[PDB]
């Protein structure tokens, strides 16, 4: 009811730029931008009251855009499409490494 | 010679249009034909071509107090899209 | 975090 | 003959101022027949030079034995705009090699007339002769007798009167081994770190400053002019077939007297060194092991050196190497456990460090034969030094890996007894002594 | 004790000016003729062996510095090239550089008994200059196959580049180095 | 198959595609390429460390080996071209051994300091160890070590980790411009330095932490703080400059722990400048937290927010409707600005820009203040002219993209403006207007190169926007456009870059400035978030309030201080140079008292009497469709329909004055940065 | 007399 | 004293470990590299780490804080 009108993501995590393996692409996941967290003055710990604090980064995934969607509208919650963005094989050479830089100028 | 006193009836006038459909070809004709003459006698007010992929042909006028009228461009031809113009200038102005 | 002598 | 291979004559020896006895500029040079009628050499053209190398069976001369003539040809035929550039190996500094360096003392005109005939046959407008850096001596000769080419018109704008431009520059290194293989050599000729280039691209196709680029031996191309006046089918006379030629050999080690000789191809190597060297110091039955060519070829035992030519494909069917016919020899009072491990530490040292096999199994192959020296180590490491040298192998980008791999491979393959006497003695001592 | 990286000195640092002299000018001119004036960078191994000439046998790092911008690259490149090849000294050297302790080819016929005569007749350690600044001892890097000769190089260095020799002396024995030592402190060159 | 990382293939033509197969299976690739490009097109992943697809190739790793029928030995993938008919085999015995031996060589001298490594939990190393060779090691001999090296404040150096991939020094070469990393030495004892001491001063310095695969070089500011898999990742873009670069933000509670860039192959390519990467220190630092009312005393009081939107209503509402200024800070989303433009309009003011140069100029045209090229696009020029712009330090990307092009094309850089350091060759043609004078006259090498280019680009920047002889400048450049065919139906080389975040859709939505010196007469001045502004030209009586994160002399002077969020803790819109529009997405909560810029405005203006149409974000964008419809199509690319031909002719005269510097310090742009500690310590050594 | 997004705002930054 | 430690440290009776560890003299070693285990008994230690020596300032064990120095040079 109170939760069930919130506004979510639907995107596809990107690839780390810290490692060149790429395994961990081609999942879709809900984001429910759960921004609201403080200080526990006690010791300091992080504290929230958001129910949907981690389950869209730890349990719910998603295979394919459209059953993202899917779900997300039987929920009836507000989503937002964002594509993700995937790089562009160009033609590479090693030769190139030793071009002819032509008669001097 | 309204042409001449856009300034003074409005503060800004705005035309939006799509860059490709034929449905914006009449006042994207309309702009590229009329904008050299209308700049040139009112260089001090802002009219502001937005240009977007999927918009319907629209054209807005803010007055004082930012009051704002709109005119729908569609199905309207190069010369009563000046009508429309020179109606926002004399009225409501 | 990094100590004041570059400890870890 | 076609039965027994040896005895060459002077009549038929193509470096006859090996010996130094003569004067090796240019008056002698003529008076010897270099520089006799290049120009007619050269008018008959790119393809009649091309055609009679390949006639001759000139293999290179630098240690892999490839045709030569088919080499030159991989030469473009037409210019893309781009130059053709011919470059000269002189940067033997494989140990016991010496050869190149008596060629350059002694016959420096024969280099650089063999370097205007491969230019020619490659269709290249200048030549670069990159010395060894130690060579200093010997690249001041060379640079004399460049100077005496280039006075006398043989060399530059119209060499020889025949219309043909060809530059000819040397360079030197700054000395390092690894700069002798032909893709470090052109980096090094670039200004850059002697690192080789992985193939494809070959030089052929973008060698020196990303032109067509033939990289060939001293040996090789000094030989050139006299095999191409005296006829590819004498060359081929001596010699078996697909073996064909004269070659400079060099024996060092244990032999009565060690010296440098011009031979025919596929001679006998007990021959050899019983005919120039006065046999193995203490006689045959003293022989041990011999490293046929150069320190990058696998040793073969005593046995194996009884009846084995002196061939690429004598020695390749032996598992070892013609290389730079640097026969190396080692009686019985050799340790021959130490020898590999200091080539080991010559291969650690020498290596460019481009490529992780080579970088890091190089110092670890050294480690474990200096362990295995002494004897400490377990039975069980031979089997891990093999598989080290294997995972070596095949897996770098020149050959110098593989060169590092060999000597070890061959120690494991025919000593392995001596490694094993040598770990269980230094097992019972420390099994007594604490 | 050759380092990887440089750490500045009061004479080895890159403030200190460093040019080729005058009379070295021809010399550089005619080394970058030998190459496409696009492919300056080509001369870096002989600029370098000339500037090493001029500097007494040794490459401060304002040497290399000046090179780089004779052939107009980064100086880091010209590091790469000083550091990767051994032929290169990066430290003081003495007027006349000894080299000794060859490799496998010459240890096999006992080369390592002329080194410890060597230090214990200039009495100092391998790799530093005596007091006088007339000799150093280096690590000789071998050719050939050792046959005739333990043998040892000497470079010198003590009349810049137009003196500039690098020569080799076979029969080497301890007397016969120290011998060797001698006539170089006198000027007369060792026969060879 | 899906290729590896959803990678999309280009054909130029099908006529110019070869067959290849990888493990029994059919894939067509393009010619020209390798063999480990053909197999992430067929889906099957290959190890590798030196390999890096926006770099050179260096084949020195050799973990990339795979086995090729009829071929002798393994076969390095990252440098093979690939053949038709090829048969590629990943899985063979030969292929597996070979990637064991090689993995055993790579952790023979690796040190054992995984628990203190910052790479742990993240490392191709430790994947590819488990993954590939799962062999016991037996490596029991001395391990070498390597001393660690001084490289500045940012990047932090642990050399015995590295695998001598050369992927820096590479990076420093090709891509950064400026080398200073080189590889000494031969051998196993080979070293990555500089030789001589010096610090990596490239504003792409930040980057060699991103491709180094192990943790020789770590980010010195973030070192030991966290553990990747302790992190949350937030996919947004960026507000330094106005590139608007796709970055990802890593929290752990309420605090961003670091910056890593985001692939977008249209702006940055995974790499990101020093300022986006460390500039996220000043996100907990002299936060404004809490409304404040300056008191009798002339001090600072927290309130609540009912009495300081009281206190301000209140006052605006005793001044002239020509009196009230609103001023958009350069950090400012589109929503906000929409929303404090009609908020100023409808209490009867026309005094509404945004800071910067670009704070007057004629919006009415798109192209005027747009890079038409497309930062793509100018890979496909042959000759830049630069007017009056430093890239390198107003948009770092696009003059990486120039750096880039100029590497790969051999395309020529004509640059005029002040003396400047640049990253490539470029000549020097002039420092001012005169210079724009004699290349429009002609009779000049540049000038018959400039013609002899067949796809010309000229880059203005929005420094120039301000000057007296604005329209003069412009006119010369529109002319020296024309006579070169620089503007063409198939090619558009004119632009104009821009130098803050929220410049594009400022003069999208109509935010110019008409009077001049309107700040001067000014009574009531709305500052959001406009810290750049220069405060003593306000008038000593006038009621100035203050709206935003942080700030310096603008917070001294105001009356009034409304705390703002972050662009890390909202959803805004922003606009980059080339027209390209992009939205945040939040990753972490707000400080204090905070709210939303465009909340804070509409409940002043409810507070003051004005009644908005929107009480929602949607309706503010609603609202945007009727003023710039380009704003709410995010993520979309279009181009120009009209040019400079519609412009009126202009006779102005053409000032002597040279162009200025816009961009003084690098790190020193924004608020964020000039609260940041890092930022300030590279202001201290890096420059 | 004032709208729900008044109070909204009066209570927190999260509606 | 630093605020590294004064962040979880209240108690000033004892020296902190950074000072501890400071007070140890560098252990000189003959040669340009040692290997630090952090305990006599390696088992007990951490993970082995090889150190050079290479440099005239103290080289440190990025475990335990042990400090080393080249003896001779
Ligand atoms: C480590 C290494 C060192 C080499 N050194 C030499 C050398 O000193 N001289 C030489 O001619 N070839 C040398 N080579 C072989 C060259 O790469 C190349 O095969 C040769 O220049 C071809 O000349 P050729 O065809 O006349 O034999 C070396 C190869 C390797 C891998
Ligand atoms: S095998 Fe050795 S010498 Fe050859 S490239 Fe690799 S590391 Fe360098
Ligand atoms: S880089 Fe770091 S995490 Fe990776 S293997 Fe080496 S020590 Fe372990
Ligand atoms: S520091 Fe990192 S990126 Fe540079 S060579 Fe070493 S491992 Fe490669
Ligand atoms: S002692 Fe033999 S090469 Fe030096
Ligand atoms: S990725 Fe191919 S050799 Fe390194
Ligand atoms: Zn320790």
């Amino acid at each position: 009811e109170e939760h069930l009108s919130r506004k979510v993501i639907i995107y596809s995590p990107a690839r780390t730029a810290t490692q060149s393996g790429s395994g961990k692409l081609g999942k879709w996941k809900i984001n429910f931008v759960s921004t609201l967290k403080w200080e526990n003055p006690l010791m300091g710990w992080t504290s929230t009251g958001d129910p949907y604090a981690n389950v869209g980064d730890s349990a719910l995934a998603f295979d394919s855009e459209e059953a993202a969607k899917s779900f997300a509208e039987r929920h009836g919650w507000d989503y937002k499409v964002k594509k993700p963005n995937t790089p562009l094989l160009k033609v590479k050479s090693y030769s190139d490494n030793f071009k002819w830089k032509g008669n001097p100028q | 010679a309204w042409r001449g006193s856009i300034s003074k009836s409005m503060k800004e006038l705005r035309i939006l249009l799509c860059q490709s459909s034929p449905a914006s070809a009449p006042t994207r004709t309309f702009v590229e034909k009329n904008y050299k003459d209308l700049k040139s006698l009112n260089p001090k007010l802002p009219i502001l071509i937005r240009e977007c992929s999927g918009v319907q042909p629209q054209m807005w006028a803010r007055y004082d107090m930012g009051v704002e009228r709109c005119v729908n461009l569609d199905g309207l031809t190069e010369p009563q899209i000046l009508k429309a113009l020179e109606n926002l200038v004399k009225s409501g102005a | 975090e990094e100590r004041e002598d570059g400890s870890r | 003959e076609k039965t027994h291979f040896g005895g060459l004559k002077d009549e038929d020896r193509i470096f006859t101022n090996l010996y130094g006895l003569h004067d090796p500029f240019l008056k002698g040079a003529m008076k010897r027949g270099d520089w006799h009628r290049t120009k007619d050499l050269v008018l008959k053209g790119t393809d009649w030079i091309v055609n009679e190398m390949k006639k001759s069976g000139l293999r290179g001369r630098g240690g892999a034995g490839f045709p030569s003539g088919l080499k030159w040809s991989f030469m473009p035929k037409v210019s893309d705009g781009r130059p053709s550039y011919l470059v000269v190996n002189a940067d033997e500094s494989e140990p016991g090699t010496c050869k190149d360096r008596e060629i350059m003392r002694h016959d420096p005109h024969k280099l650089l007339e063999g370097c205007l005939i491969a230019g020619v046959g490659m269709r290249a407008s200048a030549a670069y002769i990159y010395i060894r850096g130690e060579y200093v001596n010997e690249r001041l000769n060379l640079e004399k007798a460049r100077r005496e080419a280039y006075a006398a018109g043989l060399l530059g704008k119209n060499a020889c009167g025949s219309g043909y431009d060809f530059e000819v520059y040397i360079h030197f290194g700054a000395g390092a081994y690894i700069c002798g293989e032909e893709t470090a050599l052109l980096e090094s000729l670039e200004g850059k770190q002697g690192k080789p280039r992985l193939k494809p691209p070959f030089p052929a196709n973008a060698g020196l400053y990303g032109c067509p680029t033939t990289v060939t031996n001293v040996e090789t191309v000094a030989v050139s002019p006299t095999i191409l006046r005296r006829g590819p089918e004498w060359f081929s006379s001596f010699g078996r077939k697909n073996n064909a030629g004269t070659k400079l050999f060099c024996i060092s080690g244990h032999v009565n007297k060690p010296c440098t000789v011009e031979e025919e191809m596929s001679i006998p190597l007990k021959e050899l060194i019983e005919r120039h060297c006065g046999g193995v110091r203490g006689g045959w039955d003293n022989l041990l092991a011999i490293i046929p060519g150069g320190s990058s070829v696998p040793l073969i035992p005593k046995n194996i050196c009884e009846d084995v030519l002196m061939d690429f494909d004598a020695l390749k069917a032996v598992q070892s190497g013609l290389g730079t016919a640097a026969v190396i020899v080692m009686d019985k009072s050799t340790d021959v456990v130490d020898a590999i491990a200091r080539l080991s530490y010559f291969y650690k040292h020498e290596s460019c460090g481009q490529c992780t096999p080579c970088r890091e199994g190089t110092g670890w192959l050294w480690m474990i034969m200096e362990r295995m020296k002494v004897g400490n180590a377990k039975l069980e490491e031979i089997d891990m030094l093999q598989e080290v040298t294997k995972q070596i192998e095949g897996h770098t980008i020149c050959a110098l890996g593989d060169a590092a791999a060999w000597p070890v491979q061959g120690l494991i393959r025919h000593f392995r007894p001596e490694l094993e006497r040598r770990i269980r003695e230094r097992a019972e001592r420390e099994l007594l002594q604490a | 004790t050759a380092l990887n990286y440089h750490l500045d000195s009061p004479d080895n640092k890159p403030d200190l000016p460093w040019e080729f002299s005058e009379a070295n000018q021809s010399k550089v001119k005619e080394i970058l003729s030998y190459y496409p004036s696009n492919y300056k960078q080509s001369a870096v191994i002989p600029l370098l062996d000339l500037a090493q000439q001029q500097n007494g046998g040794w490459l401060p790092v304002s040497a290399m510095n000046a090179v780089a911008k004779v052939i107009e690259v980064a100086p880091i490149r010209v590091y790469e090239v000083a550091t990767f090849y051994s032929m290169f000294n990066r430290a003081k050297v003495g007027k006349y550089h000894l080299l000794v302790c060859g490799t496998t080819p010459c240890m096999i016929r006992g080369s390592r008994d002329i080194e410890s005569a060597l230090l214990d007749h200039l009495g100092v350690k391998r790799g530093e200059v005596t007091k006088d600044g007339l000799f150093s001892v280096g690590e000789m890097e071998c050719m050939g196959c050792c046959v005739n000769a333990p043998m040892i190089t000497v470079a010198d260095y003590s009349n810049g580049s137009e003196g500039y020799t690098y020569n080799y002396f076979e029969d080497v024995t301890p007397e016969k180095v120290v011998e060797i030592v001698e006539k170089l402190r006198k000027g007369e060159k060792p026969p060879h | 198959r899906n290729p590896v990382g959803g990678a999309r293939v280009h054909f130029s033509n099908p006529e110019d595609a070869i067959e290849v197969f990888v493990d029994g299976y059919a894939v067509k690739v393009p010619k020209g390429f390798t063999v480990l490009q053909a197999c992430e097109v067929a889906g099957v992943d290959i190890p590798r460390f030196c390999y890096h697809s926006r770099l050179s190739i260096a084949g020195n790793c050799r973990m990339c080996l795979v086995e090729v029928e009829k071929s002798p030995k393994p076969v390095a993938s990252c440098a093979m071209p690939a053949l038709p008919g090829m048969k590629i085999k990943t899985d063979t015995p030969i292929a597996k051994k070979a990637r064991e031996g090689v993995m055993e060589f790579l952790l023979m001298n690796h040190p054992l300091d995984c628990p203190i490594c910052d790479q742990g939990g993240e490392c191709d190393l430790q994947d590819q160890s488990m993954a590939f060779g799962s062999d016991r090691g037996r490596f029991t001999e001395m391990k070498r070590s390597v001393v660690d090296k001084n490289l500045g404040p940012l990047v932090k150096t642990v050399m015995t980790r590295c695998i001598q991939c050369t992927r820096c020094v590479r990076f420093a070469s090709e891509v950064a411009g400026v080398q200073d990393l080189g590889i000494l030495g031969r051998g196993s004892g080979e070293e990555i330095g500089t030789y001589v001491e010096k610090l990596m001063t490239s504003e792409l310095s930040g980057n060699v932490i991103d491709i180094c695969p192990v943790g020789a070089l770590t980010s010195k500011p973030f070192a030991f703080k966290a553990r990747n898999w302790e992190l949350k990742a937030t996919e947004t873009i960026d507000v330094s400059d106005a590139v608007g670069s796709n970055i990802r933000v890593d929290s752990r509670g309420p605090e961003v722990m670091r910056i890593i860039p985001r692939l977008n192959e249209d702006i940055n390519e995974e790499w990101i400048s020093d300022k986006t990467r460390f500039c996220y220190d000043g996100l907990k630092r002299q936060r404004l937290s809490d409304p404040m009312i300056r008191d009798s005393d002339g001090r600072f009081k927290a309130v609540s927010w009912r009495d300081a939107l009281a206190v301000v209503g209140d006052i605006i509402h005793q001044v002239k409707p020509d009196e009230i200024v609103g001023v958009a800070g350069q950090l400012s989303d589109a929503e906000s600005m929409m929303v404090l433009k009609d908020f100023v309009n409808r209490m009867g003011s026309d005094n509404v820009w945004c800071e910067g140069t670009a704070a007057g100029v004629d919006a009415d045209l798109r192209y005027s203040y747009l890079m038409n090229t497309s930062i793509s696009g100018l890979e496909n020029a042959d000759l830049f002219l630069l007017i009056g712009t430093q890239p390198r330090v107003e948009a770092a990307m696009v003059n990486a993209r120039i750096c880039k092009t100029v590497r790969a094309s051999n395309a020529k850089v004509g640059y005029v403006g002040p003396p400047a350091e640049f990253n490539y060759d470029c000549k020097h043609l002039g420092t001012g207007p005169d210079t724009l004078k004699e290349i429009a006259e002609g009779r000049h090498p540049f000038c018959t190169a400039l013609k002899n280019a067949k796809n010309p680009a000229i880059i203005v920047g929005a420094g120039l926007f301000n000057r007296t002889d604005k329209n003069a400048i412009l006119s010369s450049v529109e002319s020296i456009a024309q006579a070169n065919n620089v503007v063409r139906p198939d090619w558009n080389g004119l632009n104009f870059l821009l130098q803050y975040a929220a410049q594009a859709a400022a003069l999208d939505l109509g935010l110019i400035q008409q009077s001049a010196k309107a700040l001067e007469s000014a009574k009531f001045v709305y500052l959001m978030g406009a810290d750049d502004v220069n405060v003593d030209k306000i008038p000593k009586d006038a009621f100035v309030v203050y709206q935003g994160h942080h700030g310096d002399k603008a917070v001294y002077r105001a009356n009034v201080i409304l705390p703002a969020s972050a662009f890390t803790e909202k959803e805004g819109t922003y606009e980059n140079t080339e027209g390209f529009t992009q939205q945040t997405v939040p990753a972490v909560p707000t400080v204090g008292d905070a709210r939303d810029d465009w909340k804070i405005v509409r409940a002043l203006s409810e507070v003051s009497g004005v009644k908005l149409p929107y009480n929602s974000i949607e309706g503010v964008r609603s609202r945007i469709k009727s003023v710039a419809p380009n704003l709410v199509h995010t993520d979309e690319r279009e181009p120009a329909a009209f040019g400079p031909s519609l412009k009126p002719e202009c006779k102005e005269a053409m000032s002597t004055t040279p162009f200025q510097t816009v961009v003084e310090n690098f790190y020193m742009t924004n608020s964020i940065t000039r609260a940041s500690k890092i930022m300030a310590q590279c202001s201290a050594v890096l420059l | 007399g004032k709208t729900d997004f008044l109070k909204n705002f009066y209570t927190s930054n999260y509606f | 004293v630093g605020n590294h430690t004064a962040k979880w440290m209240q108690d000033r009776s004892k020296k902190s470990p950074m000072e501890l560890i400071s007070e140890v003299p560098p252990i000189k070693v003959d040669g340009r590299i040692v290997a630090c285990e952090g305990d006599t008994n390696p088992a007990l230690g951490h993970p082995i780490e090889f150190i050079c020596l290479d440099l005239n300032e103290p080289a440190i064990c990025k475990y335990c804080g042990l400090r080393y120095v080249q003896d001779h040079h």
